[PDB]
């Protein structure tokens, strides 16, 4: 009973293995790789950072670092500026359909990695309100937790999306 | 509380943060701890992902290529372990895809293991031996939920990247696996965030700025195709079941 | 060595050792034999279905579907053989003990 | 600095001085600082009694007790006659219904030839 | 609305005449049915936040519903709701009860039977007996207990909106003779006119009945009641212990009747300690500034005796003893065989603080309290400075508790603690 039991398990796996594997990958499709910010910036080099989706909209909004390719007849420009540019493409086609808006960073935040920033959806705004009605070890004023400990950016960015907006955070790896 | 962490339910206001001695869990409105996820080391953990269609689960993923997931409602009582043979994981998304198989006079396949009376199993205890109603290994995190008055069969699909590669390994039922090959190898970008539009149509992003879509679409469209996959997951646990009680 | 103490131990052993055996072959043996029999003709014919539908180059060869199609048919009728003879078990079973008490 | 005390509102537990887990009524087992089943409230209402025999009732408890044909007057916790303990200032309120119930019980003996 | 905006058309399409009376009465039929779907669908935001004002609506409800498909459908999809949404553990507690027992009430109205309640109350119980810290915060909304008391023990913020609105919903309570004998004999007999009941009106009833026995409840009565009696009773819980007393002798288990005696001896304790102090002045000529409550120690559960810690052997102010001893003698005198105990933590003395510059502070004080401060009393107006030590040694209090208890009267401005030592701020520089 054991050796014709375990003989249909190590059978069974073959089929599964063999034939079933074969016919779902046949019904899944890869799209190839592609790059559609090529042609709104096609002389710059694209870094890109966190992109989410908001529920019940078809947009997409994301963060790229912008920065212009420098040719070999331009010595050593201070141009070479990372550019927190933010657009939006439609879900299905990824299809660019707002001006984007360079944010320009304050002096004091550019001691930050700004490729560490992720999206934080859901009413972010909840616990800032919450954090100075809790009697705990953590001021806002900036979001620190004491006087000892490291300082975390929360980047409220007011990206209006066709009247509404998302929330980010700004994580601290300092250089 | 501070931190640059913390993911919201979608559908429910809680809150899920890191803290030293492992995943903890929130109220937002009241600030008073709920759950506690024990866990070693956070370096360990490549993320962790809600349940979008309910929210009553939590998933969480290891690098090493290990999946365990947690109820939250449970007081953070773990509830399934999954495991991925020789994988290394990269960044992991669960989704959640309800079938709607809406009765049509063209379709004639009738079902007969309905009308066929359910198993049952075998357990003893220290006193005696009893009889227990059949529920299958995995059943208990996938049954018909109480709160679910939408009872549809929910398919249970977990999509898995590896690291360095580029390889995209999808997981069905927790027990079936699927290997896809992706031609794009040349560079080894980092993923950068997952994103899902619908159910079984997914983009994934790198750190280039490439977009890779994963559209289970066409198989969802398949009634037979996916009856396929439901078939071969329930022939691999049967023999098991009679594996179990031979020994 | 035997004595009162164990002679009913022994019974009780061994009646467990064949009514709880029977059960366990026809309550769950049997049923499940169906089952697996059910889903692998049903998996036969979903890959057939397809092999016409696509008209697909490639074809998936059947030949691993038969091989557990014939074993578990053999599994279920070796399964009732045991049954039929653990029900023999039974009656020398009982026929021994009445005399060795 | 002065202090003057305007109102004192003060709270007294009151207890059964007991002329010395077996503060109970040998009868209904109730606490002798609370009610016998048949009593609401303690106190006046259902007061202690000490017998002679310094065995300690509740009024209504050894009272009934004693009105039944089967009780001969005795004490039920020792089979002594119940007289009811002199000079005590808990029994001097139920002297004279205790005389009574004895010399009754006492008086039908007689007359039932036993 | 519908038929002035589309009947004519309607009629012109099909081509029968404008008065057709059946028709119109079925689409009057349809169009209530419709309501009943609709309002099957949203059932449960109706009864949760549009209650009590879209109540109205329910009246008209129940006018529709007649068959037992629909109360089905209807409770299974409000439980579904209620249960999809409230019964998160997510949810606050305080906030998942206020609702609950808004649909209680908004069901009730409904369902003058109570059926429905009955199916929701054995659906949603054991969620109930989930949570744990339900029964002490909605027996204190029971008895309306203020919220400096909740805040005391709990650790928990609770929603002060929540809890007056909560009380408001308990405390709503709109849930010539032989000839009239041939007449109302006639009028009253010849008119035709065309698991145990467990289905009371009373919402407070329905809150009785999460307990498995209301043993815990009076029990928890007694003990706030005999508390708020050494605080001091407020007419508003005689109300509640009227509802208590009202709805079990009803009912009418051994332990049941033991916790529903002394309810009534504990008012007959302070109604005799009201009656035995106004003859106890008359006969002794006693203080009538001491109002002495006299209690049965049994019944108000005072553990007089844990017989472990010789802590609590403070002094009490050599006048204020004296008096009080006094009437120890007398209530033996008065109540022969019965001794008197002084429960010395027990009590409050009202004292009028005179200082220097004129301030009189009156406050309401513990026979400790007053214990300390009357050691500070200068009859010859000489600043008495006493340390921790000195204070411990005169009032034989333990130095931790004595500590908290000097820091009561630092909090009110009348002590001031330096390098040690206690004296009496006399001369406050601020505008009190
Ligand atoms: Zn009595
Ligand atoms: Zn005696
Ligand atoms: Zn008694």
């Amino acid at each position: 009973y054991r050796d014709l039991i375990n003989s249909m398990s190590d059978m069974e796996k073959d089929i599964a293995q063999s034939n079933v594997n074969s016919h779902i990958q046949q019904h899944i499709l890869v799209d190839l790789k592609t790059d559609v910010f090529a042609q709104k910036y096609p002389s710059s080099q694209i870094n890109l950072l966190d992109a989410i989706k908001l529920p019940k909209h078809n947009y997409i909004v994301y963060l790229i670092q912008v920065t212009k390719h420098n040719s070999a007849q331009e010595p050593f420009s201070e141009e070479n500026k990372k550019k927190l540019y933010i657009g939006t493409l439609k879900d299905e086609n990824l299809g660019i359909i707002s001006k984007e808006s360079s944010v320009k960073i304050p002096a004091l935040f550019k001691s930050y990695r700004l490729s560490s920033t992720r999206f934080v959806p859901n009413r972010v705004h909840s616990l800032l309100r919450d954090i100075g009605l809790s009697d705990s070890n953590y001021h806002s004023s900036y979001i620190r937790e004491n006087r000892e400990n490291d300082d975390f950016i929360a980047c409220t960015a007011k990206v209006s999306v066709d009247g509404r907006s998302a929330s980010l955070v700004f994580p601290k790896e300092k250089q | 509380i501070n931190d640059y962490f913390i993911d919201y339910n979608p559908l429910f206001p809680i809150f899920a943060t890191r803290i030293a001695k492992g995943l903890a869990i929130y109220r937002v409105s009241d600030h008073a701890r709920l759950a506690v996820i024990p866990i070693r080391n956070i370096n360990l953990v490549a993320n962790y992902d809600w349940d979008t269609t309910t929210g009553k689960f939590l998933s969480i993923f290891f690098k090493d290529g290990t999946i365990r997931i947690h109820d939250i409602f449970k007081d953070g009582r773990l509830v399934s372990f999954l495991r991925i043979p020789s994988t290394k994981i990269s960044k992991g998304i669960w989704d959640r895809i309800p079938l709607r198989y809406e009765p049509n006079n063209r379709d004639f396949a009738c079902n007969i293991i309905d009308d066929l009376p359910k198993l049952i199993r075998f357990v003893k205890d220290s006193k005696r031996i009893n009889i227990v109603p059949y529920t299958q290994p995995n059943s208990l995190w996938r049954g018909p939920d109480e709160d679910d008055l939408d009872s549809n069969e929910k398919l249970d699909v977990h999509v898995v990247f590896n690291e360095g590669n580029d390889k995209i390994t999808v997981f069905f039922n927790g027990d079936y696996a699927v290997f896809l090959s992706v031609d794009n190898i040349e560079n080894e970008n980092s993923l950068k965030s997952i994103i899902k539009v619908q159910d079984g149509f997914y983009q994934c992003f790198y750190e280039d700025g490439t977009v890779q879509t994963l559209n289970l679409g066409p198989l969802l469209q398949s009634k037979s195709s996916v009856n396929l996959l439901n078939y071969i997951m329930v022939i691999k646990e049967l023999i098991g079941y009679m594996l179990t009680h031979l020994e | 060595s035997v004595g009162e103490k164990n002679f009913k131990r022994w019974k009780y052993l061994g009646c467990e050792a064949y009514q709880k055996t029977v059960q366990i072959l026809t309550l769950i043996f049997v049923p499940a034999c169906e089952r697996i029999i059910i889903y692998v003709e049903k998996l036969r014919a979903i890959l057939q279905a397809f092999s016409i539908q696509n008209k697909l180059s490639y074809t998936s060869d059947l030949t691993a579907v038969e091989v557990l199609l014939k074993s578990s048919q053999k599994l279920l009728t070796m399964t009732l053989n045991s049954i039929i003879g653990l029900g023999r078990d039974e009656t020398l079973f009982e026929k021994f003990f009445i005399w060795f008490n | 600095m002065k202090v003057k005390i305007n109102e004192v509102h003060s709270v007294f537990a009151w207890s059964w001085h007991i002329p010395s887990d077996e503060d109970v009524c040998g009868i209904c087992r109730a606490s002798y600082n609370g009610t016998c089943p048949s009593c609401k409230f303690p106190g006046d209402q259902c007061p202690l009694v000490i017998g002679l025999c310094h065995h300690n009732f509740h009024d209504h408890c050894i009272y009934r007790w004693l009105d039944t044909p089967t009780s001969k007057g005795l004490c039920p916790m020792c089979r002594q006659t119940f007289q009811l303990q002199k000079g005590l200032a808990i029994n001097d309120a139920h002297v004279q219904k205790f005389v009574e119930i004895v010399s009754r019980r006492r008086e039908e003996m007689i007359e039932e030839g036993v | 609305k519908f038929i002035n905006q589309y009947w004519s058309q309607f009629s012109k399409l099909v081509g029968c005449p404008e008065d057709d009376h059946e028709l119109t009465t079925t689409v009057f039929n349809c169009f209530e049915s419709n309501f009943l779907r609709i309002r099957t669908n949203e059932i449960f935001d109706i009864c949760v936040l549009a209650y009590p004002d879209s109540k109205v609506t329910l009246l008209e409800l129940r006018k529709i519903m007649k068959d037992f498909k629909d109360y089905t459908n209807i409770v299974t999809t409000f439980l579904s709701d209620f249960k999809k949404y409230i019964l998160n553990p997510s949810v606050t507690t305080v906030d998942a009860l206020l609702r609950y027992v808004k649909t209680i009430k908004a069901f009730l109205v409904l369902d003058p039977t109570g059926r429905c309640l009955h199916s929701i109350t054995t659906f949603v119980k054991p969620y109930f007996q989930e949570r744990k810290h339900l029964v002490n915060v909605l027996l204190y909304a029971m008895l309306d207990l203020p919220e400096e008391e909740l805040k005391e023990k709990i650790n928990f913020n609770v929603d002060m909106k929540a809890l007056l609105s909560l009380v408001d919903t308990l405390h709503d309570s709109d849930i010539i003779r032989h000839a009239m004998l041939y007449e109302h004999i006639l009028n009253y007999y010849i008119a035709w006119v065309p698991k145990s009941s467990y289905i009371k009106t009373n919402l407070f009833e329905v809150l009785l009945d999460l307990f498995e026995s209301r043993e815990f409840f009076i029990s928890e009565f007694r003990n706030l009641l005999t508390d708020r009696l050494f605080t001091l009773l407020d007419e508003k819980w005689t109300r509640c212990l009227k509802l208590i007393r009202e709805k079990i002798v009803k009912f009418t288990a051994d332990a049941d009747q033991s916790n529903l005696n002394s309810i009534d001896v504990m008012l007959w304790d302070i109604k005799c300690s009201e009656e035995l102090c106004r003859k106890m002045h008359e006969v002794a000529g006693l203080d009538p500034i001491i109002f002495p409550k006299f209690i049965s120690l049994l019944y108000w559960k005072y553990n007089c005796d844990t017989q472990g810690s010789n802590d609590l052997a403070f002094h009490l102010p050599i006048d204020l003893e004296r008096e009080l001893q006094k009437y120890s003698d007398i209530y033996s005198q008065l109540k022969p065989g019965r001794k008197l105990q002084l429960c010395k933590d027990k009590g409050k003395v009202e004292i009028q603080l005179a200082f220097k510059d004129g301030r009189k502070l009156v406050l309401d004080v513990s026979l400790e309290q007053c214990s300390v401060i009357n050691q500070f009393d200068s009859p010859n107006d000489e600043p008495i400075c006493l340390s921790l030590e000195q204070l411990s040694e005169s009032l034989n209090i333990a130095p931790p508790r004595l500590t908290h208890l000097l820091d009561f009267w630092i909090q009110k401005g009348v002590l001031l603690k330096e390098n040690g030592t206690y004296s009496v701020i006399e001369h406050s520089e601020m505008d009190f």
